[PDB]
């Protein structure tokens, strides 16, 4: 019964974080993925 | 056997509060819609790269 | 962290993993009591500009004080909106403008600073 | 694609006819402008230093800096005052409307204020428009607060219905209305019987032509863009002066309270003049830019002054 | 007014001559609440220091300081600091040290 | 291109971001001088192709299809008007051959017309 | 030495740029008046002297 796992890995790209009413942080913005993020 | 990282991968990036404010910093993130790899057995050693996400769903 | 400022009990949640906040701009809000471990606000005191109201030099040394939106409550007196003015006599009837104030009210008559 | 400049028609010219007019429609139109602005304050020593004694102490060697910039903010906060003064305080005194309304037809219902609250239109125009401040800044108050300046535009065209032009040379005088229109239709270059004879059809342009406007504003967005402009760039002005007191400034650190409670007296001081320099740059940055916009706006209300001194209190005859 | 206003008459009007605040009082400090010293003998009163290519370096944590033993005695031939007041080292909470 | 420099600009703030932003909005106002200023007719009325006008002698003031009017070509033969590294120069939106076309469409208009052209139809 | 030439050539520009500001308003000030003009002399008939 193998289960599955995935894997990624980080990069150093600038993130717009949006904080909520709770100071949750529940959007961000990439600011290098493509021209309108950017 | 790739994958799309729609948008996980974000984090708190520091134990400061903040809330109903948008802020923008710098630091090591997941590229959005980037692929990951996906693995089901063949468990190999795997590079840390500067960081790791790791996902999964008991083995 | 050395300030100062009034601190009050904070219902801004903070998270476990938060000692303070800020609500913008370097503007530290809050900070969790590394005793209690209990989060209070940093409300900065009160403060403001003063200025003063005279008739001039020759026609009277009398002055009324004006403190620019601070509700007299700290250190005759009489409350605007441009803040809370101290010295001078409160009138009813209306006049022309002479020495302007702020929001719609100006002041010297029958020897004393009216409002 | 490449723009279009306007249709392309070519009148038909010869020297034998010519092209007259049989028929004509009263139409409104709507121009906006700015005449003031937020009435910013700083105070130098406290944005620069604030409660440290030892950091003004070094401040007292650039001698009036904070007073010339002060002083300029304090004169610039005077003339808006003026221009508001300027624009709207030219009548002598406050008529009244009378309150049997029957000026020949012509619905000035949505113009004149409404004892319930303003006009109808004033406060679509508040509601269509979306109007911080904790070290050291802060705003003063208005002179003429809201509705005392609604109490100036309710005097002036209650008057200009009633007398027209005369109440704005001397004493008014109760002209009727009809007769006023008549008039300045002579005025323009048509006789006067041309507005008798179709009274009816003109108070019926004139009102439909009321309720368009009034339903344009209702629903279509950006009507107020010019006006929504100045208080745009305020804001920018502010909160970009506040942001720069984290910047270093090539210092060890953005806060005087660490690098001071951390640091003998010779190297603290070298930091501290570092920072000081940094922010007096930024405060000086701010007022000249403050004073540009502050000399546009006075130029603005001095051309809103003259337009309703020709066009108000009077009948323009310079065209466009 | 006459002292800002720099002139011994002052016209009608208003004049703005100065600022004001209400002064803080009654001065508090709240440190955490943990209550023991770091092994600083430890550090100086040893002989086995490790080579220059080889040097050793330790962790200082979870403790409380106090350096001053340190810092006014002749145990030590140089003290220099770098950024940092040694007078103010006992009022400075630091999250580690590395030595 | 120094990383340093950069480095040692970082620590000054916004002062870069402050100063374009000063320099496209006079950019912006310099594009609308011109459209308030020119732009004050809705259409692009053309002079009749028969010249008859009471005797008036016209044809130095009208363009000249050959290429603008002659006086036109006189003036931009009078005046005496690049970039290298961080400076550049845009554009106009608005083309000489356009404004042009501005000016020949309002002197048609006050000949034919007089000055009902720019107050009605 | 750098942070001498960057705060050097950094004022150097910022004067640039404000003599730039009031030298664009002085030119705004001329094309207000330009649009004057042609609205009220070529549009049509100005009475107004001089
Ligand atoms: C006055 O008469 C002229 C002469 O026909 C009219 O001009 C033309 O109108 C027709 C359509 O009715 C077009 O096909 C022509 O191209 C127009 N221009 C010419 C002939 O040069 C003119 O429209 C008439 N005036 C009015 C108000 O209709
Ligand atoms: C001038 O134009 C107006 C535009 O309204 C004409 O008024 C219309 O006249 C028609 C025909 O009688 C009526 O059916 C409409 O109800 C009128 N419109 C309005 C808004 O009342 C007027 O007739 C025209 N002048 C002439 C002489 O025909
Ligand atoms: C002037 O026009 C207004 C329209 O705004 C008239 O006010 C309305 O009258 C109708 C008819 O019963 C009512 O249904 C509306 O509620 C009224 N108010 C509004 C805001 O529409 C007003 O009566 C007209 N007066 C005159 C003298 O013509
Ligand atoms: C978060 O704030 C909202 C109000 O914006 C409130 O309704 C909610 O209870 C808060 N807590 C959550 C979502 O956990
Ligand atoms: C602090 O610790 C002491 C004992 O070390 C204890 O008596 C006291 O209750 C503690 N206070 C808090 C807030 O943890
Ligand atoms: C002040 O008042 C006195 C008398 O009330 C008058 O003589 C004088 O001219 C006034 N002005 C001054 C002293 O400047
Ligand atoms: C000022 O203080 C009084 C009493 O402390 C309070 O009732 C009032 O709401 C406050 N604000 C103003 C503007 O008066
Ligand atoms: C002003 O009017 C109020 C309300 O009628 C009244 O209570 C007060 O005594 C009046 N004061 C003066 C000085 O007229
Ligand atoms: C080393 O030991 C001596 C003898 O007890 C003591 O006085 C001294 O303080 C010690 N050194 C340190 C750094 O604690």
């Amino acid at each position: 019964g193998a289960a599955a796992y995935y894997v990624g890995y980080l990069q150093p790209r600038t993130f717009l974080l949006k904080y909520n009413e709770n100071g949750t942080i529940t959007d961000a913005v990439d600011c290098a993925l493509d021209p309108l993020s950017e | 056997a790739y994958t799309n990282s729609f948008t996980r991968g974000v984090y708190y990036p520091d134990k400061v509060f903040r809330s109903s404010v948008l802020h923008s910093t710098q630091d090591l993130f997941l590229p959005f819609f980037s692929n990951v790899t996906w693995f089901h057995f063949d468990n190999p050693v795997l590079p840390f790269n500067d960081g790791v996400y790791f996902a999964s769903t008991n083995i | 962290l050395t300030g100062t400022g009034v601190l009050t009990e904070s219902n801004k949640k903070f998270l476990p993993f938060q000692q303070f906040g800020r609500d913008i701009a370097d503007t530290t809000d809050a900070v969790r009591d590394p005793q209690t471990l209990e989060i209070l606000d940093i409300t900065p005191c009160s403060f403001g500009g003063v200025s003063v109201i005279t008739p001039g030099t020759n026609t009277s040394n009398q002055v009324a004080v004006l403190y620019q939106d601070v509700n007299c409550t700290e250190v005759n007196v009489f409350q605007t909106r441009a803040g809370c003015l101290i010295g001078a006599e409160h009138v009813n009837n209306s006049y022309e403008c002479d020495i302007p104030i702020g929001a719609g009210i100006c002041a010297v008559a029958s020897q004393s600073i009216i409002a | 694609y490449t723009m279009s400049l306007g249709a392309e028609n070519s009148v038909a010219y010869s020297n034998n006819s010519i092209a007259i007019p049989t028929n004509f429609t009263i139409s409104v139109t709507t121009e906006i402008l700015p005449v003031s602005m937020t009435k910013t304050s700083v105070d130098c020593t406290m944005y620069i230093c604030g409660d440290s004694t030892e950091c003004s102490n070094l401040l007292l060697q650039y001698g009036s800096f904070c007073t010339q910039l002060n002083r300029a903010l304090t004169g610039i906060a005077v003339e808006q005052d003026k221009n508001t003064q300027e624009v709207f305080a030219q009548v002598k005194q406050i008529y009244k409307t009378p309150p049997i309304k029957d000026f020949g037809g012509f619905n000035f219902s949505q113009i004149l204020p409404d004892p319930s609250k303003r006009s109808f239109i004033e406060d679509l125009l508040f509601n269509k428009v979306t109007l911080q401040k904790f070290n050291g800044l802060t705003v003063l108050p208005p002179l003429l607060t809201d509705e005392m300046i609604a109490q100036y535009t309710s005097a002036l065209l209650a008057g200009t219905i009633t007398s027209g032009w005369t109440f704005g040379a001397g004493a008014a005088l109760q002209i009727p209305f009809a007769m006023q229109m008549a008039y300045r239709f002579n005025g323009i270059g048509v006789t006067q019987n041309v507005l008798y004879e179709n009274q009816k059809l003109i108070a019926n342009q004139f009102n439909s032509a009321i309720g368009k406007i009034q339903d344009s504003l209702s629903s279509t967005a950006s009507a107020l863009g010019k006006l929504q402009d100045v208080v745009n760039q305020n804001a920018q002005a502010l909160n970009t002066l506040v942001k720069q007191l984290s910047s270093n400034f090539g210092a060890i650190s953005s806060v005087l309270n660490d690098i001071l409670s951390r640091l003998d007296p010779p190297e603290a001081e070298v930091q501290i003049d570092r920072l000081i320099t940094g922010r007096l740059q930024s405060l000086q940055t701010y007022v000249t830019q403050q004073l540009i916009r502050a000399a546009e706006i006075r130029a603005s209300a001095n051309l809103a002054a003259t337009k309703m001194s020709e066009c108000v209190l009077g009948q323009s005859k310079r065209v466009d | 007014t006459k002292c800002t206003l720099k002139s011994f008459t002052v016209e009608k009007g208003i004049y703005q001559t100065s600022n004001f605040r209400v002064q803080p009082t009654e001065s508090i400090v709240r440190f955490p609440n943990i209550t023991n010293l770091c092994p600083f003998g430890e550090v100086f009163n040893a002989t086995r220091f490790a080579s220059v290519y080889a040097w050793n370096r330790k962790r200082i944590s979870n403790c409380v300081a106090d350096y001053s033993v340190l810092y006014n005695s002749a145990s030590f031939s140089t003290f220099k600091c770098y950024g940092v007041s040694p007078t103010k080292l006992n009022d400075l909470c630091f999250t580690n040290v590395y030595a």
